[PDB]
């Protein structure tokens, strides 16, 4: 029952998640496609289209479903083991996420509160006040600076300069992408 | 064949499942256009190809086995065996057709007009844009591969591959 | 090809996106046939139509996608860095939109949430209270100051009064675009 | 050309400026002729055939959009100023819509999204639940009252309790055209 | 002056008012002779043929102007009250149209949207598949109730089954027309 | 004038056109067609170059006018200018007014002119002209009583007609 | 030809096509008011102007190719080729106007009529653009040397495109 075990998955992904996912499928899922988006089943729906999710191709689902740490929903619904998960992607050309969207999520889940305000105030230069609000994360300040280009696998740039100014870790992380991938 | 079995038919058919019919209808009533399937069905059935096989084949196609059940006492293994005896009222081009128009709203709908127009009035369905490409010699059972990289150029890989599928058999 | 070009630029485009390439629009379609543009697409089509928008001129839309800030487009899909955009739109005659209209635009970016409501308290006399509801962003209410004729190329003094009731730097704006 | 004019007047208009012109042109064009309305050139075609827009008497067109705050049109294409406008209109006899409608269309304006759904609410035993659809406006809202003669020149009493129960500048507006009538 | 009255009187009832006058005038003008009237003066020629209008007697059209709450039409054009109608019209035997109509319109009134789709989608099997799509009113569902004789002055069970699953004031409706 | 010309006119125009040339030469024998009356005209002498030119004129067929006998719009207005109408100035009100109505405009029109007729007559569909003909037949119309249309289209909101009606009384 | 052949093409064209078929023969049977266009193609025969690559030719105009290779088994560039060698029965004026035509919905449509009524008259008004063509040339108000009209009111309707197309028709001739 891969349609109904396809809803259920989706019945256990939270607002949080589904942005997470959205963004880790900005490669693949446009702007437009994404904007209506409003649960994780037309998601699923938006890469069945794209013949990236089917019965016998659940690669990029579990990928997803790893990247975000739903280790239980993978080992429920999916049966898959991280151990699986590990070996499969780590092999050469099985990753079907960037290397960079991955770090960008990765930065994104480390950085508290105070240290996104702080990096609301650190783009205070290159972005617009009103794409600086409260009311945004900092997944959507990462899109906004891909939009003007100064963010990217070959502009890190800005985002080392702030992370700088920030903590340690992302840095860190920066430089563990950069070196590795 | 008789004329209450039309009526039962017609009256049993919704407007989409109508339009449906009527494109499926084009290759054997290929030069005259029925305003309803009232007319479509009497003319099948003056032109002779349209026996209880033939009305059997249309309403399978519509998916509607209620009605084979209801007016024709039919079931799907009945209509099956049906078709793989005796020959198809209507091309699996048709059918391909048909289940790809099913598996589009109108936003991918009107992207493909906005691709297509290069080659060729809004508010169209997609069998009506198919129809405008045969009148245009754009589409057809042999000459697919417009629709094949247009359906790609949208982002609709899984209809790409069911013109595959329909291309390999 | 360049009609799937297009297609693949709208495709990127969000509702946001279409609102601000609207408004930079104003002064070239009309609000009747602004109402129906739901879509990327249907601007493209309005556009070709007033022949702002061909194969052989990629003019206007460079311009539009240039003023919303979206450089990853300019770069992916137009084949057009940053730099040229500036020489091309400081060149005196090619820029297509007016400079009343960017200044408007410039300062709609530059308001947040708070700043926002804070101008609609601004403008609680001047402007009926049905058309200063939640649900409106600053460029409409741009467009109904239009409708009254208090805001334009030549009444730029209630935006100023309210511009600096809100924020030094819009005030800075509005005098760049002084000149 | 005046044609041209008022064909160039009409792509400035939207859907919701043509509703308010209909109703602001209800004691001239009835219910039968209207209802076919859907651009503003029918409009013009249907006060051209009363002689009410000519282009020798521009005075209705004028006030039309002078009514509907669409002073940008008047100045633009009509070559009007907006003291021109309220000094003709504050002239003894020269104004063609009655200030019912008028009061009617300036107390519309002033009632937002939740103060129509509390209108709405207030007249549940009065009018129709199929006339009560969120689908509808204040002034339709208005026609519906019109019909039922709950709402009129000499039957205001019914808007004032509505009114004053949900905004005092609406009972203001009220009294005002009342006792200057 | 008559004619000019009734043509008056027409001119301000728009397509759904003039629905539901032909919904009202079932029981006196047939569906053939109904088919082709597409304005209010066809049916009230219509009724003019059959003597229930005319300059001594507007009993009927003041009937039908009251059942479809058009007072202002009454008050205006034949200088008729509210008050006056309701003494008029519950003494008995001035009634020309059936309690059994007035219940199904005033029902037609106080269904929405919302409550329209459901109920279409109760009637899905005593209506043929075709015959139940969105293009359709209430009163229109009503009187292909009545063509299979599903529904009626005596047959109420099915109209009572598709309420009660739907709303209790509808159910309040049928009662009180019962008794 | 020859018959070639006649037939020429006769086959080029549509339904509507011969119907309003019918109505038009109504004031010039009742011919049952179109080129029977051109042929009554020619044969009484009433049907020069210059009577046809207006009467291609009044039916708006410029491209007649042109094509045919080889004139324009200036040269039949300085024919009109110098020599007597063959068609009268009643009648282009007629053809003019019958010109800006539509089916429902009609119907509207002929319910109150039926109170004041009857309508006795029962056509599929009448047209304006064909109304302004029956009411020419019950002494309701003419070039000196236009009250009755006056006020009709009065009550049907065209006051654009009625201003034609008021110029055209003006002008006698 | 022959009336099988015509029988077929007259049957298997729609309602849109069929007018655009009369309204481009409208230059052809200039004297002449065919009804429908069965009856037009019959007239086209007897006056000796319907041999097979003039049904080509109006196959191609009304842009249905599919007929032209079920019933004439004709390909698009065979119809091209014979329209380069041989005269044309239907002028570029008509096909011209037909192209505006096609590229124009019902509020263009009523956008056109609106301005033209102050050069034609107030008198319908639920048309087509050809049949307002067809009033406009009853009314010698365009013609092939005459496009300003029409010119200048598609540009004021902003379909820059269409006077573009009348430009380009202008620098054919």
């Amino acid at each position: 029952d891969f349609s109904r075990n396809l809803y259920d998955i989706g019945e256990q992904l939270d607002s949080e998640d589904l942005a997470s996912l959205k963004f880790l499928s900005l490669d693949y899922i446009p702007q437009r496609k994404q904007e209506p988006i409003k649960d994780a089943l037309m998601l699923f729906q938006r890469l069945q289209e794209k013949r990236m999710l089917e019965e016998s191709n659940l690669s990029f689902l579990k990928e997803l479903l790893f990247r975000i740490n739903r280790l239980d929903l993978l080992i429920t619904y999916l049966n898959t083991r991280k151990e699986e998960m590990e070996r499969e992607l780590q092999t050469p050309g099985r990753a079907q996420i960037s290397a960079y969207r991955v770090m960008l999520y990765q930065i994104s889940e480390e950085v508290s509160r105070s240290e996104l305000r702080s990096f609301k105030g650190g783009l205070q230069e290159e972005i617009s006040k009103c794409k600086l609000d409260d009311d945004m994360n900092l997944l959507d300040i990462f899109i906004e600076m891909e939009k003007r280009v100064i963010l990217g696998e070959g502009k890190l740039d800005i985002l080392k300069r702030v992370c700088a100014q920030i903590n340690k870790s992302l840095l860190k992380i920066i430089n563990d992408y950069e070196e590795f991938s | 064949m008789s004329a209450e079995v039309i009526h039962q038919v017609e009256e049993a058919l919704d407007t989409d499942e109508k339009e449906m019919l009527l494109f499926l209808c084009r290759d054997v009533a290929i030069d005259v256009v029925p305003p309803n399937v009232r007319d479509l069905l009497d003319i099948l059935r003056e032109r002779g190809k349209l026996s209880v096989g033939d009305l059997a084949e249309l309403l399978y196609r519509v998916r509607r086995f209620d009605l084979l059940k209801r007016i024709l006492k039919m079931d799907r293994k009945a209509v099956e065996t049906h078709l793989l005896r005796n020959p198809h009222l209507v091309s699996d081009y048709r059918v391909l057709m048909a289940e790809i128009g099913e598996d589009l709203d109108k936003s991918d709908v009107s992207s493909l007009i906005f691709l297509m127009k290069d080659y060729m009035s809004k508010e169209k369905s997609f069998l009506d844009l198919v129809v405008e490409l045969e009148k245009l010699n754009l589409v057809a059972p042999d000459q697919l591969d417009l629709l094949e990289k247009c359906l790609k150029n949208i982002h609709r890989i899984d209809l790409k591959t069911k013109i595959q599928k329909y291309k390999q058999s």
